[PDB]
């Protein structure tokens, strides 16, 4: 497994 | 942010034919590369995901193709069912998405000349201030068309707006109207008010023209 | 069964605001990210708005950005787009969208399943017009068909459907008795805010001055109706 929110932070949030 | 540039901007075919419309992203988008079809008044509807995979439901004469910066549609026998505009979409920059400025694709049909006609103001119009005269062109193909006002022989710019329809479903022609607009004291001091129009069907330009005042 | 229903839009001034709502239905609506797409009139499609499948992350297109805010409510299926300092440019269609899911995946998978594959569901669109303009009828004035014989045949005429506000305004000929070969253009958004079009029609030549053609013009927002006969202009 693997968190969405983990993922899905990440992935709205980089620079 | 990524631009996507998809060529030709329109393009006309007759049904049976094949169609290729292609879309260039500004830089490297992989393969995240989405197609849609829409007609006028409908929402937009997905047609290929991920550069070549087809949504389901959706026929099997549309293909894509291409990655990194060079992608293609491709429907491969038309149907009456895809004359409508062609968006590309990259989701490569998600959460930002960018389209591409769209292909309007429309049914191709024998060169047919316009019939032109000129209508000046009403005198209704008139006794309010404001004098709009008319200039149409009628059952016409293809699209392209150049309408010129000339007003006691000089050419007019920056005053006129320009309408045309959707192509006509019967005979599959367009039809447009020119609309200059002036103030009632400019329009009464002038006498010749002329259309003269240019398109692939006129072997020579036809101009319509009325005096002010017969 | 899967499906987006939008609510909300219409006639707004500039500077105001506006919210639009779009309900879900027929799919686990919190288990997918939801987008909002506009069209301003004849131009083609922009994305403005992505959110994720729990609220948390949102983005907004540089065009809207500080101006529009996506939101959601999962527990009733709504997706919203609060669009404040509304300017004449925010004039579009908008269109709610389901982010589309790779076939292969039946649940989230991350960047292999979601995000990256678009938007396979579409609400019905709304209409939004930002304008000073206030509802105006039109009116309407003939174009009178040319005494010259030219053509042998055929003659045109019309009506000129003049300065309204909003859209739209529908036209027909002589009560629904002239339908063919009429051309009734699409508007066009004149520089003092309101609209304006003409309905063509080409008749015989030798029914002018022996048959009668009237346009009727209606328009709902200003409860106008209008009958304009449209004759040859008898010369003094
Ligand atoms: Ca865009
Ligand atoms: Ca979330």
């Amino acid at each position: 497994p693997s968190k969405r929110s983990f993922i899905e932070d990440l992935l709205f949030n980089k620079v | 942010d990524i631009v996507m540039t998809q060529s030709p901007s329109f393009l006309s075919a007759s049904v049976g034919d094949r169609v290729t419309i292609t879309c260039r992203a500004s830089q490297g988008i992989d393969r995240y590369l989405a197609w849609y079809q829409q007609k006028p008044g409908s929402a937009p509807k997905l047609l290929i995901y991920a550069a070549s995979t087809l949504q389901s439901g959706v026929p099997s004469r549309f293909s894509g193709s291409g990655s990194e910066t060079d992608f293609t549609l491709t429907i491969s026998s038309l149907q009456p069912d895809d004359f409508a505009t062609y968006y590309c979409q990259q989701l490569s920059t998600y959460p930002t998405i960018t389209f591409g400025q769209g292909t309007r694709l429309e049914i191709k049909r024998t060169v047919a000349a316009p019939s032109v006609f000129i209508f000046p103001p009403s005198d209704e119009q008139l006794k309010s201030g404001t004098a709009s005269v008319v200039c149409l062109l009628n059952n016409f193909y293809p699209r392209e068309a150049k309408v010129q006002w000339k007003v006691d022989n000089a050419l007019q710019s920056g005053n006129s707006q320009e309408s045309v329809t959707e192509q006509d479903s019967k005979d599959s022609t367009y039809s447009l109207s020119s609309t200059l607009t002036l103030s009632k004291a400019d329009y009464e001091k002038h006498k010749v008010y002329a259309c003269e129009v240019t398109h692939q069907g006129l072997s020579s330009p036809v101009t319509k023209s009325f005096n002010r005042g017969e | 069964q899967v499906q987006l229903v939008q609510s909300g839009g219409g006639v707004v001034q500039p500077g105001r605001s506006l919210r639009l709502s779009c309900a879900a239905s027929g799919f686990n609506f919190g288990d997918f990210g939801m987008h909002w797409v506009r069209q301003a009139p004849g131009k083609g499609l922009e994305w403005v708005a992505v959110i994720s499948y729990e609220g948390r992350n949102k983005n907004h297109a540089d065009s809207v950005r500080g101006r529009f805010t996506i939101s959601r409510d999962n527990s009733r299926n709504m997706l919203y787009l609060q669009m404040n300092s509304l300017r004449r440019g925010d004039t579009a269609v908008y269109y709610c969208a389901k982010e589309n899911r790779d076939r292969n995946y039946d649940s989230w998978s991350a960047s292999y399943s979601d995000y990256y594959y678009g938007m396979d569901v579409w609400g019905q669109g709304t209409t939004v017009t930002v304008s000073s303009a206030s509802t105006k009828g039109p009116s309407v004035f003939p174009l009178a068909p040319s005494s010259k014989s030219t053509s042998g045949g055929t003659a045109a005429l019309g009506c000129l459907v003049k300065d309204y506000f909003p859209e739209p305004v529908t036209v027909s000929w002589n009560s629904g008795a002239l339908t063919s070969g009429v051309h009734t253009f699409p508007a066009v958004l004149q520089s003092s805010g309101l609209y304006s079009l003409s309905s063509v029609v080409t008749v015989p030549s030798s029914s002018l001055g022996t048959q009668t053609y009237i346009c009727n013009v209606n328009h709902k927002p200003s409860n106008t109706k209008v009958d304009k006969k449209v004759e040859p202009k008898s010369c003094d």
